[PDB]
């Protein structure tokens, strides 16, 4: 937990002094009903401010320089997802999921 | 009851005749020595050789006389790719997206909206051919056959710009290869 | 070996998604499988006697892969890299014809190789360049993970087709040659064995090939019909789907090995329950036969190092996969 | 035409069936040479790694001139199916100058070929000579 | 004592398999291994121990095997693990495994349990 | 048994008149054919203009409009389960048994001694006291035998054979053929 | 019919065993070639 | 197929002017009975001679006469 | 199979004191092949000027205090002088090495765009 | 003489409906699942010290060992007369942030003797030392320098363990599940420096992540069980 595994990850040192990481739960999307994608906590990167994407002018592509742009991990709890950061060094912080409050709902209802 | 008795196994038992014989010595040689020698010292092989090899320079060759003849070539082929139209010049695609997913390699970049008149058209249709690895998902999954790979292969270009094609040089690819293009179809498509 | 290479993959696959191939897609797996033997071998004894320094015999079969290319090609519309093999069953069914072509090639196909026995196997130079080279002892040859015509060679008779039976291997009649003095020569003899019965096994796909649906009727997984794609409404569904998210993997794990030309290929696969790998380990017969070259080619001189590099079949993009 | 024998990945394949008696490339006078010193052509067959993107540069540099280069498959042209990836070169044309590309995964011995054909046609309309003449 | 006695032989006929060769004595190696493998249980193995119960009684079965077989043949074919040559090899390894067995104590609880988290792969705990 | 074909019955150009003639004369194994396709027989209607009528081939079980509920074919869902077995579920196992062989008492006299292996039990205790018949019964086979690996194929033999049935290299060649037997 | 298939009969027999046949006179038949022309062309150089 | 009476039949077929054309691009001469034309101007044609080869019995006549594509 | 030149056996040191001596030794045997390494790949620098740089990467481990991080770092430097002295790197990689280079105020880096 | 028969026109035979079984692809493995349990109860006995668990799936048995427990299990597994398993096939790792201890190395033996497969896991951290089994299987000298190139994995014990897959110098491990699949750095020939040299990556087409369209629903249920008889605990009879 306290060893600094940073150090021999390899990694370069601007994903400790230079980008943030978020750790959240997937919010459920408003157009489907399932809540499978809710069920695992997942870690990606904040963009970056400039030259997270710009548009090459020979065909229209859209070029980056963020190396993190397209990684999420993929993690089963939350207290697994805070050891990996904690373990990385890396500056981050938690986005608190969404709960809905239950309410009862039965067909009597429609009329009473 | 097995063999775990004696820890041992049916696939661990070697069949009959597994051990070797013994080999044999210089006492037990078929052929005698001055005929094992006429072999040696005249090369009885090595002429064997040369005689084989001496037969195939009264055959026919294989080599065929590219460009002036072809290869084989089936309805199945993967070449370069092309946009195809409705027999009536409407474009096939309807900006689906479904190639665009497919493709291992993404190679494939597609941006859409409604058109002038509102019919669902793709205004962007990129292919990468230096980096399509020519596998042909992108036809299967196309469900109005409007990306298909023709036979052609010749096409090699002086830069590499010229290996992005875009809507208008798949389009214009559509409408030059379309015969060729039908000749496939014709006869794939019920394999389908 | 392209299509060997699809089939462990697919059968990892498959074994995970408790899938079984029909009976004609195990066939054509098969024929295509013993075909993609002949190409591998064609290629790999024939560069080793080039760099022996026999040049002829590797024009003649070269000519030979080009016939069997040209069967790569009218299935799948590729040469070399025909993605046909797939998680359950073939890409597509046989064009019409290509059995009356693939038999008429197999009656030829035999004298090929004996044209090809004519120059190396009873040469004196040959035998010079091979006999006592790169010697491998059956202890060693298991410690080091070697497998096929390296592990048949020193006197152990094990084989995939033969230890695990997979698509339709289990319904044809073959044998396989093994070796006592566990050099280059023995493993040569072997793969010329290996020649002769794949192409008696080619025979037998041809006359026994059933029929019926060549991938499993389960559209769920495989794609369904064009025609029908078109007019069925769960059929557009299920094609829209399979190409755009894929089709999930119950969680688990697996290792599923081949008789690979080469030697033993497996994969060893990490499923999630998502629709993309977690893990896909690809071991390389090459791979653990080239780790062994420091024990097998100390001693030896420069043109024995050529010899036991040919002998071990290597592909550097399998070994660097 | 003598291109040299440079082969890294699957596309070798289809550059040795060139040399097959179907096609038979010594007909045409392209004979394999396993020294840059003895070769003018580059073929680039395979694709191209960081780890061999500088041995490929070396080996370049000691062919002497006049020499060409041909980028053969979706490696060599632009990375193809290994474009992403983190030990790959996007292309031979970062490390030589290409002077023709050919498509295909692999391209077929006709496509190559072909593309032979191309650079054959573009040395035949070289000016070495008269360009020193009137441009000089 | 020294009992000085020949594993794998360096040279004699081929047995088929590269790099072995043939025993000179076939018997009395397997007599001499096996009667020295059922002591060193005894000495070394409490009685509790599965490895010892198993061992035990495998040796007696390929003890009683080969002294009562004369033909090499019959010895391979009716415990059906091997040629002799490699029966010998095998003799040695499992009485040297059993020396390396009760140095580990491998009889006594779990050395080292797993964590709570160890096996579970995407939420299902193994 | 692929003896020896005649050069005519292979598919095959081959030689006519007196230069057939003058071939087997001056070859050395006359029957060998000289490879090149019959411009006549080989790939002569080609893939694209062939006439078969091709159908997608179904069966009925799984591939019909009746008695065809998905679910009687689903085996993609209903995969084997993933079941590990730690020493705490084996050492209940071997001291009351298995549901094919129970040796748990009955009742509620039968449940105490279930949840007895709710909780960290070791196997190597459980051997120390316990039944030596039951390890030789249950942990060990046949009477205290050793559990052998089990095959991957059991129909996995093999026989050496002689050249006059293989038809390979005759036996001074330094290498044997097996067949399945 | 409505597939490719072999046909009802089946396909004829093909080759696949080895076919290398020896060929040419007896080793010793050569050796007395080779001794009947040393034997000749010594008489012919004598007599030149 | 390598015959020189096989050239001889060819040479006599296609005449001068066809057949030295076919020995300046075609580095062979060969006849064959006319297929039809393309747009480019390309001819096309079908080989019948028996003792011609599997994958040479069709074959193009380009337009021009020292280069081809 | 014999390993090759130059290699060491891994091994994880449990004692702090004695992971200090092999950190020590093999220090020495970089400043030892300073002068081959400025003769294989044919540096622009004198042997001088490597010592100082390898010195400046061992004091930047100067202060690591976890001993299983100590045995990482070791064995990733062992490989590091294995693959140096052995010629294995390529000359392009050892001169990039060398040619590694008051920052930009907050305006400066705005007006450009900053990160 | 005769001349060949042409095989387009050869008669064909005629197929009406065709019939086919359904029935579980697990089910022909019966005999497998129970045999691979029983043996792999017998390790467990024979080693309560070090075998933590044991599972078996299909045809496949898994041993789970502690890293201090690997070296006798293989060991066991290589010398004892019923588990002949001297090939060691593979050596392998995965990745799994989420646990404690990241990799699981996985061991898959081969017993050329019995037919027989078997399979070890063992489990390791970014720091915590694996014994090497080199000792043992001279043939997983590659495959573990392999996967410390990828993983980083510490394999005590190893005659010469480094790179085998990545460039010279190459920094990170590239199989771990935050090492971005790009990269960090690419490589370009420059002309002023005339060498190739390492610079930061800039993608001119940004890696487009198509993954975010997983489904939204579970796709495969819990399963069915496939336990043998003999190896479940059994339930008490009921009440007199
Ligand atoms: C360019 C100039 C020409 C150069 C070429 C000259 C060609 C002439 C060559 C002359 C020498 C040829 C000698 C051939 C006769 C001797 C060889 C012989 O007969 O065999 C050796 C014989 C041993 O008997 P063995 O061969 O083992 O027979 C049993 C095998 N089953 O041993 C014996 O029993 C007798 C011992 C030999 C006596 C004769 C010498
Ligand atoms: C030896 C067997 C006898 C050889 C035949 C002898 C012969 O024909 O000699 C004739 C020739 C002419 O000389 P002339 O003086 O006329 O002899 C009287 C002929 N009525 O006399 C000559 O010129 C001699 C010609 C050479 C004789 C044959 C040499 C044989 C060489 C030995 C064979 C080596 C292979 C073993
Ligand atoms: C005349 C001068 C030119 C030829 C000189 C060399 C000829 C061979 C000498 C040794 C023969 C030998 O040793 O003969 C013995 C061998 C093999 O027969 P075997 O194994 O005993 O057969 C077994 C017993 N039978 C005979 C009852 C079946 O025969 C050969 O392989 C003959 C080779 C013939 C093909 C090549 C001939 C043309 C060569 C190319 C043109 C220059
Ligand atoms: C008295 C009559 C004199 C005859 C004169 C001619 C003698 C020729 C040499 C015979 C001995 C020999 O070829 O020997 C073979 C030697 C050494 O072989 P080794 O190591 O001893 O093993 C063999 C002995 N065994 C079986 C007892 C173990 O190597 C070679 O393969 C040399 C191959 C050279 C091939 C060159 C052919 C070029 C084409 C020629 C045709 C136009
Ligand atoms: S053929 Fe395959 S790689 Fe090429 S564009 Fe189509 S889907 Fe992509
Ligand atoms: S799959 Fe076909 S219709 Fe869909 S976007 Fe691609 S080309 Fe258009
Ligand atoms: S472009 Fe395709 S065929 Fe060529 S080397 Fe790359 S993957 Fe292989």
């Amino acid at each position: 937990t306290d060893l600094a595994k940073e150090l021999v990850s390899g990694a370069p040192k601007e994903l400790i002094t230079e980008r943030v990481a978020r750790i959240y739960q997937e919010a459920k999307a408003a157009t489907q009903s399932g809540q499978h994608n809710t069920e695992t906590w997942k870690i990606d990167w904040d963009i970056l401010n400039k030259g997270n994407r710009w548009e090459n002018d020979l065909m229209g592509y859209q070029s980056s320089s963020d190396y993190m742009q397209g990684t999420i991990l993929k993690f089963d709890t939350r207290e697994g997802a805070i050891r990996f950061a904690k373990g990385q060094g890396w500056d981050y912080y938690i986005q608190e999921p969404k709960v809905r409050r239950f309410v009862k709902k039965d067909y009597s209802a429609n009329f009473y | 009851p097995t063999l775990a008795l004696t820890s041992g196994s049916i696939q661990g038992t070697h069949p009959e005749g597994f051990r070797l014989p013994r080999p044999k010595t210089w006492e037990e040689s078929s052929e005698s020595a001055l005929s094992k020698a006429t072999k040696w010292y005249l090369l009885s092989e090595i002429f064997r050789g040369l005689y084989i090899t001496l037969e195939m320079y009264f055959r026919a060759p294989y080599t065929i006389y590219y460009p002036f003849e072809k290869g084989p070539v089936s309805p199945r082929f993967r070449g370069e790719h092309a946009l195809r139209r409705y027999p009536s010049g409407e474009e096939r695609c309807i900006a689906c997206k479904l190639c665009e997913a497919v493709c291992p390699a993404q190679a494939i970049t597609i941006e859409a909206e409604e058109r002038i008149d509102g019919s669902r058209r793709t205004y962007k249709y990129d292919i990468d051919m230096t980096k399509c690895i020519y596998c042909g998902y992108c036809q299967e999954s196309c469900p109005v056959d409007a990306i298909v790979e023709t036979p052609n292969v010749e096409y090699a270009t002086e830069t590499r710009e010229e290996l992005l094609y875009n809507k208008e040089k798949l389009l214009a690819n559509g409408d030059k290869w379309e015969q060729e293009i039908q000749y496939a179809l014709d006869a794939d498509a019920p394999y389908r | 070996s392209m299509m060997t290479n699809e089939q462990v993959f697919s059968l990892a696959v498959e074994k995970l998604l408790n899938l079984e191939v029909p009976e004609r897609g195990q066939y054509i797996r098969t024929l295509f499988g013993e075909i993609t033997r002949v190409l591998n071998h064609l290629m790999s004894v024939l560069s080793h006697a080039m760099d022996v320094g026999a040049l002829t015999p590797f024009l003649w079969g070269f000519e030979e892969r080009e016939k069997l290319m040209e069967f790569y090609e009218r299935v799948s519309g590729a040469r070399l890299h025909s993605a046909y093999v797939r998680p359950g069953g073939v890409s597509q069914d046989l064009p019409a014809g290509l059995l009356d072509d693939i038999y008429m090639w197999a009656t030829q196909f035999g004298d090929r190789l004996d044209e090809t026995e004519e120059l190396l196997t009873d040469s004196r130079i040959w035998k010079q360049r091979t006999i006592g080279i790169g010697e491998v002892t059956a202890e060693d040859a298991l410690n080091y993970g070697l497998s096929g015509v390296m592990l048949r060679g020193s006197g152990v008779p094990f084989d995939i087709r033969k230890s695990q039976p997979y698509d339709a291997y289990d319904k044809v009649d073959f044998d396989i040659a093994v070796g006592t003095k566990g050099d280059c020569y023995d493993r040569y003899l072997i793969r010329m064995t290996e020649f002769r019965q794949s192409l008696r096994i080619i025979e037998q796909c041809c006359n026994q090939m059933p029929p019926g649906p060549v991938k499993v009727e389960d559209f769920k997984v495989a794609p369904p019909p064009r025609a029908l794609m078109k007019e069925d409404m769960e059929a557009l569904i299920h094609h829209f789907l399979l190409y755009t998210k894929g089709y999930a993997v119950p969680a688990g794990e697996t290792y599923t090995a081949i008789e690979a030309p080469k030697g033993e290929m497996a994969v060893y696969v990490v499923s999630d329950g998502s629709e993309r790998p977690y893990r896909c380990k690809i071991r390389a017969p090459g791979f653990a036969h080239l780790g062994a070259f420091d024990h097998i080619a100390r001693g030896h001189f420069l043109p024995d190092a050529v010899a036991i590099i040919g002998t071990m079949d290597l592909v550097f993009g399998e070994v660097d996969r | 035409f003598w291109p040299m024998t440079f082969g890294l990945a699957c596309c070798a394949v289809e550059m040795m069936h060139v040399s097959a008696p179907r096609y038979d490339q010594d007909r045409l006078g392209i004979i394999f040479r396993a020294s840059p010193r003895q070769s003018d052509i580059m073929i680039v067959a395979g694709t191209v790694t960081n780890k061999m993107a500088p041995a490929l540069r070396q080996v370049y540099d000691q062919m002497p001139y006049p020499r060409w280069v041909i980028s053969m498959g979706s490696c060599a042209n632009g990375g193809g199916y290994y474009h992403y990836s983190y030990s790959v070169v996007r292309g031979v044309d970062r490390i030589v100058p290409v002077d023709i590309y050919v498509p295909g995964c692999p391209p077929t011995s006709e496509a190559l070929m072909y593309g032979v054909f191309q650079l054959q046609k573009k040395m035949m309309d070289g000016q070495t000579h008269r360009m020193w003449y009137r441009s000089y | 004592q020294a009992q000085e006695i020949l594993i794998k032989a360096n040279k004699g006929n081929p047995t088929g398999l590269t790099g072995l060769f043939q025993h000179p004595s076939p018997r009395p190696t397997l007599i001499t291994l096996y009667k020295a493998t059922l002591k060193n249980l005894e000495e070394k193995i409490p009685k509790e121990s599965v490895y010892r119960t198993a061992v035990e009684a495998f040796t007696k079965e390929r003890l009683s095997i080969v002294e009562n077989n004369e033909i090499i043949e019959d010895i391979e074919k009716k415990i059906g693990s091997g040629l002799v040559e490699e029966l010998i090899v095998q003799a040695n390894e499992e009485y040297d495994l059993i020396d390396k067995m009760a140095e580990w104590k491998a009889w006594e609880e779990l050395e080292e349990k797993p964590l709570d988290d160890q096996w579970t792969y995407f939420g299902k705990k193994l | 048994s692929g003896g020896p074909v005649p050069v005519f019955k292979k598919y095959t150009t081959g030689s006519k008149g007196i230069w057939e003639k003058i071939r087997q004369l001056l070859t050395l194994v006359p029957n060998r054919s000289t490879g090149n396709p019959l411009v006549k027989n080989y790939r002569v209607p080609p893939p694209g203009s062939q006439t078969l009528k091709y159908k997608d081939p179904v069966t009925i079980p799984a591939g019909d409009i009746v008695k065809n509920q998905y679910y009687d074919r689903d085996h993609r869902r209903n995969y084997p389960r993933l079941v590990a077995f730690d020493q705490t579920k084996v050492s209940g196992l071997l001291t009351l048994g298995s549901a094919q062989n129970p040796r748990i008492s009955v009742g509620e006299k039968g449940q105490k001694e279930l949840a007895v292996f709710d909780q960290s039990v070791s196997l190597s205790s459980t051997l120390a006291t316990i039944d030596p018949k039951v390890v030789k019964s249950e942990l060990l086979a046949e009477g205290g035998s050793p559990v052998v690996a089990p095959s991957l194929n059991k129909k996995m033999k093999f026989r050496l054979t002689e050249e006059s049935e293989h038809g390979m290299y005759p036996e001074d060649y330094p290498i044997r053929i097996f067949a399945q037997n | 019919a409505t597939q490719d298939l072999p046909p009802i009969s089946g396909y004829a027999p093909i080759q696949w065993k080895r076919n290398l046949p020896s060929r040419g006179f007896r080793p010793v038949i050569w050796f007395l070639g080779l001794c009947t022309a040393t034997g000749y062309g010594f008489y012919q150089i004598s007599l030149a | 197929s390598s015959s020189i009476q096989r050239t001889l039949r060819n040479l006599w077929k296609n005449g001068f002017k066809k057949s030295f054309k076919q020995l300046q691009g075609y580095n062979d001469i060969k006849s064959g009975r006319l297929v039809g034309t393309d747009s480019f101007g390309n001819k096309f044609y079908e080989v019948d001679d028996p003792v011609e080869i599997h994958m040479r019995t069709r074959f193009v006549e380009y337009t021009g006469f020292w280069r081809q594509d | 199979t014999n390993p090759t030149a130059f290699a060491q056996t891994t091994r994880y040191v449990k004692d702090s004191t004695e992971m200090r001596t092999l950190v020590l030794n093999l220090y020495r045997r970089y400043l030892r092949h300073s002068r081959g390494f400025v003769n294989n790949y044919n540096l622009d620098i004198p042997a001088s000027q490597v010592r100082t740089k390898i010195r400046q990467e061992f004091e930047r481990q100067r202060f690591v205090k976890d001993l299983p991080l100590k045995n990482v770092l070791y064995m990733k430097a062992q490989m590091e002088f294995q693959e140096l002295v052995n010629f294995w790197k390529q000359q392009c990689h050892v001169m990039q090495y060398f040619e590694s280079i008051k920052g930009d105020s907050f305006v400066q880096k705005f007006l450009k765009g900053a990160q | 003489e005769e001349p060949l028969p042409v095989l387009r026109d050869l008669p064909r035979p005629e197929y009406g409906e065709l019939h086919a079984p359904v029935y579980n692809p697990a089910e022909k493995y019966k005999e497998q699942i129970e045999e691979l349990h029983k043996f792999g109860r017998y390790i467990m006995g024979c080693l309560p010290k070090f075998v933590q668990q044991f599972s078996v799936w299909k045809d496949e048995l898994v041993i789970y060992v502690a890293p201090s427990a690997l070296t006798q299990v293989a060991t066991f597994l290589k010398d004892h007369t019923s588990a002949q398993f001297k090939a060691c096939m593979d050596v392998t790792a995965a990745d799994y942030p989420t646990r404690t201890n990241r990799f699981d190395v996985v061991y898959n033996l081969l017993s050329v003797r019995h037919n027989s497969r078997i399979r070890i896991k063992t489990y390791a951290s970014e720091v915590s030392p694996v014994p090497s089994v080199v000792p043992l299987f001279q043939g997983a000298n590659w495959f573990e320098r392999e996967t410390y190139d990828l993983f980083g994995i510490f394999f005590e014990g190893h005659p010469d363990l480094r790179r085998i897959m990545t460039d010279y110098g190459f920094q990170g491990h590239p199989l771990r599940k935050d090492f971005p699949t790009t990269g960090y750095t690419e490589v370009r020939y420059d002309a002023e420096k005339r060498r190739v040299v390492y610079e930061p990556l800039e993608l001119t087409q940004a890696w487009r992540n198509f993954t975010v369209g997983s489904s939204v629903w579970e796709q495969v249920g819990d399963g069915k069980d496939f336990t043998p008889e003999s190896f479940k605990l059994p339930t008490p009879a009921p009440d007199p």
